[PDB]
């Protein structure tokens, strides 16, 4: 694995580390994505991303193929996928996304996430921009720069986490502990977004985010979420919104889809469904894996 | 909850894959177990100075032992390996790792920032970026969930004993982290409450007192001899109220095993 064997094609994105390039292996023909690091030493994000991806070999997790070094550059060589889910939803603006594909993608995301969690990895940045799709119908978790290896039981970890629209209420309310449930919350938001093609909770601040969630699911009390009124960032002045008809949250969903979404968006992280358990939900009784309905 | 069993199983797989070479010190021409003990004791002090997690210390030691399993190192460079290992462990594990400048400072200007950063790169290359290693600490926190009921002195004492094991390559390099954790948990439980390795942990781990006996016999001796050990930073650390002053507790004279 060396840089002389790769021919750069085009820019395909931007991240930390910086720009991401599509490239071609001149000898095998393999198309790859190249993530470049300029060399405080090696960035902690890169250390975590590489170490964790090397453990996480699964069909629904982006594959790290190689790490190419130099004194002054570090290249991460990944399998190439044609599009992210955000770009796919934008491409589906007037068609919508076929239900069999929404179901397939959610099932695959749950598989990838269950694998992460069973290997003590929290992703902590699940959003459509970080989910990559290929021409054969696969969807894969990507961008593990914000991930971390967790302990059993968890201790307090970074409080920054998850991009705001996809951030779980336990993070927003400042709980000392969060765990795997934070990723399930994000996937629930993503499930809703696949169906409506708009973000479920598009807040601009932490408090706006919380209030958007409360207006959709009701303001939680001690019955629905024991301990909530004692959480660090809970305020007794919070408006107490009624929980609306859950069928109105994502109107196209039918009984099984609603059931699954409601379990992913449970306030109490203890009660919120695990990725492993969600795989067996009746929503997936007829799941298949078709190719995308659009050219990528 | 849903993942406790899966994670334990995975960590049991990975501790075998992440284990350093048991006989490596015999292959090191210039360094000894004593020099290693000095280094690890210093890392404990660094962890104290910068209020680092215990997990960070345990990771750094794993990195050092794996590094020394394939790389010959002169005694004058041993601290540079340790410094880079601690920097890497901090970047991996800590919310707020100390800045590189801070690691340079605690070497007492023995090394330059460039040396530390070049060593960081070398350690990553030698370890092939495989930093998510299971530690004694990771097994201990799982075992603690089996207390009936939870006891802070037991937890801190188990952590103390697990940490003492980091200092002495002979004999502890021969035991897996899950086994050292088992011995430490039993010894702590027995010292504080008079209880023994619980049956629920036999079901979880497959270990019995019989299987833990060789490690437990070693750990008991280390515990009995701890006040006389050349290295004392761990004993000093565990006097703190943060760890419930557990290094002040008297070790049991016998175990009945
Ligand atoms: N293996 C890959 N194949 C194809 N495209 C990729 C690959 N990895 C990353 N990308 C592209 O790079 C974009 C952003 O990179 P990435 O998500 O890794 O970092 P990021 O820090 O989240 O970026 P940003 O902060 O701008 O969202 C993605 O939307 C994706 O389209
Ligand atoms: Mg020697």
């Amino acid at each position: 694995g060396s840089m002389e064997n790769f021919q750069k094609v085009e820019k395909i994105g931007e991240g930390t580390y910086g720009v991401v390039y599509k490239a071609r292996n001149k000898l095998t023909g393999e198309v790859v994505a190249l993530k470049k690091i300029r060399l405080e030493g090696v960035p902690s994000t890169a250390i975590r991303e590489i170490s964790l991806l090397k453990e996480l070999n699964h069909p629904n997790i982006v594959k790290l193929l190689d790490v190419i070094h130099t004194e002054n550059k570090l290249y991460l060589v990944f399998e190439f996928l044609s599009m992210d889910l955000k770009d796919f939803m934008d491409a589906s603006a007037l068609t919508g996304i076929p239900l069999p594909l929404i179901k397939s993608y959610l099932f695959q995301l749950l598989q990838g996430l269950a694998f992460c969690h069973s290997h003590r990895v929290l992703h902590r940045d699940l959003k459509p921009q970080n989910l990559l799709i290929n021409t054969e119908g696969a969807i894969k978790l990507a961008d593990f720069g914000l991930a971390r290896a967790f302990g059993v039981p968890v201790r307090t970890y970074t409080h920054e986490v998850v991009t705001l629209w996809y951030r779980a209420p336990e993070i927003l309310l400042g709980c000392k502990y969060y765990s795997t449930a934070v990723d399930i919350w994000s996937l629930g938001c993503i499930f809703a977004e696949m169906v409506t093609r708009r973000a479920l909770f598009p807040g601009d601040s932490e408090i706006d985010q919380l209030f958007r969630i409360f207006r959709t699911l009701g303001t939680p009390d001690e019955v629905v979420w024991p301990g909530v009124t004692s959480m660090p960032d809970y305020k007794p002045s919070f408006p107490k919104w009624a929980r609306q008809d859950f069928s109105k949250v994502v109107p196209p969903l039918d009984e099984d889809g609603r059931s699954l979404l409601s379990q992913m968006l449970h306030y109490d992280p203890n009660k919120r469904i695990s990725a492993k358990a969600a795989l067996a939900h009746p929503f997936f009784q007829d799941v298949t894996k078709p190719v995308p309905h659009l050219r990528l | 909850p849903d993942y406790h069993e899966d994670i334990h199983t995975y960590l049991r797989e990975m501790e075998v894959k992440c284990k350093p070479k048991v006989g490596y010190m015999k292959k090191q021409p210039d360094i000894t177990n004593s020099m290693r003990a000095i280094l690890v004791d210093w890392l404990v002090e660094v962890g104290e100075e910068y209020k680092l997690q215990n997990e960070t210390l345990h990771l750094a030691v794993n990195y050092i032992d794996r590094f020394l399993s394939s790389m010959s190192v002169l005694r004058g460079k041993l601290q540079l390996v340790g410094t880079a290992a601690m920097l890497l462990a901090s970047k991996f594990e800590e919310i707020y790792p100390p800045e590189v400048a801070e690691f340079v400072y605690i070497t007492d200007d023995t090394y330059t920032k460039k040396q530390v950063l070049r060593m960081e790169h070398l350690v990553l290359k030698v370890l092939t970026f495989d930093l998510a290693a299971p530690t004694v600490n990771q097994f201990l926190t799982q075992y603690f969930l089996h207390q009936q009921p939870a006891n802070c002195k037991v937890e801190s004492l188990a952590m103390f004993l697990g940490e003492l094991s980091l200092i002495d390559a002979d004999p502890y390099l021969k035991y897996l982290p899950s086994v050292i954790a088992g011995a430490a948990f039993h010894l702590a439980l027995y010292t504080v409450t008079g209880q023994s390795w619980p049956e629920s942990l036999i079901r979880k781990t497959g270990y019995t007192l019989e299987s833990l006996k060789p490690c437990l016999m070693d750990l008991h001796q280390t515990y009995l001899k701890a006040p006389q050990h050349a290295q004392q930073s761990i004993r000093e650390k565990y006097k703190n109220s943060k760890y419930h002053g557990v290094s002040l507790l008297n070790p049991p004279e016998t175990l009945n095993l």
